[PDB]
């Protein structure tokens, strides 16, 4: 829900 | 001074709600030990985000509108040089972009 679990999602 | 009111209010509409779904992948730095990008640090000596340059704006650390554009577009170069062409994360990038470089050249002189 975090910007750093959207930003792992994106990335990885 | 006027030129630099200019640039927050630019960084403020790409915090602005209207540009989020491209936008928020720069919102703020990129916890390399959180997301597991275990190479970033070799790649990208010089990391940059939005949430440091808004911090920069309001301590007044840019001289004038051209240094906060570098900070700007070293942000989204560290994106192109470290990311694949084709990732998702590109395309946002150069969405992201177009709107600053539009709005950084529209900027009343
Ligand atoms: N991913």
């Amino acid at each position: 829900w975090s910007w750093l679990c959207k930003k792992y999602n994106l990335i990885h | 001074s006027e030129q630099l009111k200019c640039c927050s209010g630019i960084l403020k509409e790409m915090f602005a709600k209207k540009h989020a779904a491209y936008a928020w992948p720069f919102y703020k730095p990129v916890d390399v030990e959180a997301l597991g990008l275990h190479d970033y640090c070799d790649i990208i000596k010089h990391p940059m985000d939005m949430s440091t340059i808004k911090s920069k704006l309001e301590a007044r650390e840019y001289r004038d509108a051209q240094e906060f554009g570098a900070d700007v577009r070293l942000m989204f170069s560290n994106c192109y040089k470290y990311n694949p062409p084709d990732h998702e994360v590109v395309a946002m990038a150069r969405k992201l972009q177009d709107v600053f470089e539009m709005r950084f050249a529209k900027m009343p002189d």
